[PDB]
């Protein structure tokens, strides 16, 4: 049966890899399905709990069946990308160090830039015996050593790459020689490499898409303890659809420039903020009652977030909140302030952004 | 100088190719130092001048401001700019670009934990996962494996993966803490 | 505008030698020959280099293309520049 | 069909209106301009409506307490109390709204929640009032160009 | 549209001769041979 249960993961392995995108299209619906029932739930008595509202009565199992379903097909999906993805990022990353260490010497000639988290973890892959297991040339050692063996020392470039110096000329030499048979348990942990199998580990861990898919697990095992978890998976829907995908594009194409300009606006904003809070103070009484004022400038920072919050998103400025200058000593420059604060600010940032997106688009 | 000279006003000859050969560490040496340029010379005819570029002179040249001054004067010269008045401009800019290196010249007269915590984070995450491999007490499990179960070995299947995603979960909260720690 | 600009900017720069001004189809006839003109052949910061060597080289030590050159920057006539022709024009016949 | 109708009802004639599309090819070419990206206009919407979903949800768990939009304090109208009374509230007054859900929502201002509220209305008003309708206006630039 | 247009009647002006309409790199092949040729020999003041 050693053999029969090898076929039976080969099947397995090869079931999953081939259906990953499917199950992946999956679960997405699964989560469309679990937040439309979402939608119809309500807060009853206080104590607090969520109940599920519903004239059919058989949602809240249908939600259960539900959660349980994307859970396992979640599972199926780290499964199958282990099983398919997982092999072109090892290959990838085992043709990269052999390139860097043949036509570099990258742990030759020089050594890992000391914060390279990628380069101190392949520092770890040359010794392995089970090197280029993915990549195709097989003679990476080989080559490397007849690069650099005469110049920086053959014996100590052979233990870097993890070759035997004398064992394999005396193999060659004549000796009796005694065969294995690999599903005795010894041989078999014995063929496990576990330097580079700890090393690929390593490689699957730092991998992006495989940290998403363990943030999709986690979500959808939250899921059970708090149901409105599930909607985090709505959040998929970009890397789930191309088009969508455009117009997302459209948004982080300039995305460095959309936080320097919100970044600006927030310094435009703090400056408007001094000079308010330095000569403009009683106009920010925000209290209807005379009996108790609530002054919204008397303090630097509360200031700062009044202009942020309600200085921002009104419409027309800081002056459609703070109240009207007519009749004052400073009734010119606080027509100045507020006009100055709708020019900049609300047109001509706002315009910025805008003109960004429409920029990337085109 | 010479025989790049020869080398370049005679490109099929075999014998200056082979004393080329014999010549060439020399030839290498002086790559960065030699310069060449071609003029409209004298005699109605394009001629390659040979000269000496200065160490010194390379380094404040590749120094960062002055590429970003160059990138300027090409975008100047190339916007608002004639076919007329580009080499007046150019020598202007060159003029320019070589007080400014001279002086510079002048004037200079004589994270880690981050990554070792993550790296560190790794190794000790994955050894403690592949410990319950390597501990050879899978001979309970390696007898009940003996007589074939189909839940068996999906079950084993399975946690294979569910115990791989556990250890990316404490390998991911080690992180998190090491690095509060750094910042903190 | 802006973008069109540094676009416009980038297609000539790439497009035709700053120099000599000739297209890059001309050099490319050999591979990779328009990057081994503008890098080796006609190079701005050659061209600097050798004012910065003419500059500070002395008057009698020139050579005599060096004194032609000294004294053409000097009466500020910019004609030992190549405009319209290059080595590979001049000696086509004989170098291919 | 509609000209027939409009006798039994005459206002049935206002859908004959609608033919100046197909009548000016000068009309066609300004509606053209906003077909030519009809897919990427629905895309929009689309993302529009998930986004708000999210920010319901997360004033549903959070924010349930600021959603009282009655005046006499003997009848309380809470309008996040239930799960799609509140995505209809935020897809309305949420998205109709100048400034973000924050205008029609009560103040926050000393409450335990308030720089979270703060937060709330801020992003409410920068990724759906300023990026996405930026986004569908940029969408109908484009088409022109 | 009005920068583009712009845009279009510099270049073309700059690219090809106005009376002619031989393009600027033939009379180019002589240094400065497209201003001799748009300033001197073909020339819209000269017409007039
Ligand atoms: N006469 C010329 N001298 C130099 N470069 C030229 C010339 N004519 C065309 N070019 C082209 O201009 C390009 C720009 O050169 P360069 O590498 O300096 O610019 P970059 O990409 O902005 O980067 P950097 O200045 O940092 O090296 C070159 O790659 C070359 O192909
Ligand atoms: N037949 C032509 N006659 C004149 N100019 C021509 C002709 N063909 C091409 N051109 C080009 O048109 C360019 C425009 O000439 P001109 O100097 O009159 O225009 P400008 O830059 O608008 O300034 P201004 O009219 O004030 O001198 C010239 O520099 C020339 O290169
Ligand atoms: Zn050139
Ligand atoms: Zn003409």
């Amino acid at each position: 049966f050693w053999k029969k249960i090898i076929a039976y993961q080969q099947k397995l392995l090869n079931y999953f890899a081939r259906n990953f995108y499917n199950m992946r299209m999956l679960a997405l619906f699964v989560a469309f399905a679990i937040n439309f029932i979402l939608l119809f739930y309500k807060v009853s008595t206080i104590a607090v709990h969520y109940v599920l509202e519903e004239s059919s009565g058989y949602m809240e199992p249908t939600l259960r069946i539900l959660a349980i379903l994307h859970t396992v097909i979640s599972f199926f999906c780290i499964i199958g990308y282990y099983c398919l993805k997982v092999p072109l990022v090892i290959f990838k990353r085992e043709k990269e160090v052999a390139r860097k260490l043949e036509f570099d010497g990258l742990y030759i000639t020089e050594q890992p830039s000391e914060d390279d988290i990628k380069g101190q973890w392949d520092r770890l892959v040359i010794n392995t015996q089970s090197f280029p297991n993915n990549y195709w040339d097989k003679f990476v050692k080989r080559k490397v050593m007849d690069k650099y063996g005469e110049f920086y020392g053959r014996d100590r470039i052979s233990e870097l790459l993890g070759m035997d110096k004398a064992a394999l000329d005396f193999s060659d030499a004549r000796e009796k020689k005694k065969p294995k048979k690999d599903s005795s348990l010894s041989a078999v942990l014995n063929s496990i490499d576990v330097k580079y199998q700890m090393w690929k580990l390593g490689v699957v861990f730092t991998d992006n898409s495989f940290l998403y898919l363990a943030w999709y697990m986690t979500m959808s095992v939250l899921g059970h303890y708090n149901n409105f978890f599930f909607a985090a998976h709505l959040l998929d829907i970009a890397m789930g659809f191309k088009t969508l995908r455009t117009i997302l594009s459209s948004v982080t194409h300039n995305g460095k420039q959309l936080v320097l300009t919100v970044g600006l606006l927030a310094v435009v904003v703090y400056l408007y903020t001094v000079v308010a809070f330095n000569f403009f103070r009683k106009f920010y009484n925000k209290s209807e009652d005379g009996d108790t004022p609530d002054m919204k400038c008397d303090d630097m920072l509360t200031c700062y977030m009044f202009h942020m919050y309600v200085g921002v998103r009104a419409g027309g400025g800081i002056g459609d909140e703070i109240e009207d200058p007519a009749g004052d000593e400073y009734e010119i420059y606080r027509i100045i302030f507020d006009i100055t604060f709708f020019f900049f600010v609300i047109v001509i940032l706002l315009a910025i952004i805008q003109g960004l997106i429409i920029d990337a688009f085109g | 100088v010479l025989l790049t000279n020869l080398s370049e006003h005679m490109p099929n000859d075999t014998r200056l190719q082979t004393f080329l050969e014999l010549a060439e560490s020399v030839l290498n040496y002086f790559q960065p130092f030699l310069g060449r340029i071609e003029i409209m010379g004298s005699a109605k005819r394009i001629e390659r001048v040979y000269f000496e570029i200065s160490e010194s002179s390379r380094t404040q040249w590749e120094k960062p401001q002055v590429k970003e001054s160059k990138r300027q004067f090409i975008f100047d010269v190339v916007n608002e700019g004639g076919e007329k008045e580009k080499m007046e401009l150019f020598v202007n800019f060159c003029e320019d670009t070589i007080f400014e290196m001279q002086l510079a010249a002048q004037i200079s007269e004589s994270s880690i934990l981050t990554v070792r915590s993550a790296l560190f984070a790794l190794r000790y995450n994955i050894l403690t996962l592949m410990r319950m491999l390597s501990l050879k007490s899978l001979k309970k499990q390696m007898k009940k494996v003996k007589k074939m179960t189909v839940k068996d070995m999906v079950t084993a299947f399975f946690s294979s993966y569910w115990s791989i995603f556990m250890t990316l979960l404490h390998f991911v909260a080690s992180v998190f803490r090491g690095f509060f720690r750094i910042i903190c | 505008e802006l973008r069109d600009q540094q676009e416009q900017v980038k297609e000539d720069m790439e497009t035709k030698c700053f120099i000599c001004g000739i297209g890059n189809d001309y050099f490319d006839t050999v591979p990779h020959g328009f990057e081994t003109h503008t890098l080796q052949e006609h190079n701005l910061a050659n061209y600097l280099f050798f004012l910065m060597y003419l500059i500070n080289k002395d008057e009698t030590e020139h050579t005599g293309q060096e004194s032609y050159v000294w004294k053409m920057y000097q009466e500020r006539c910019w004609e030992f520049f190549p405009a319209g022709d290059c080595f590979r024009k001049q000696y086509e016949d004989q170098l291919n």
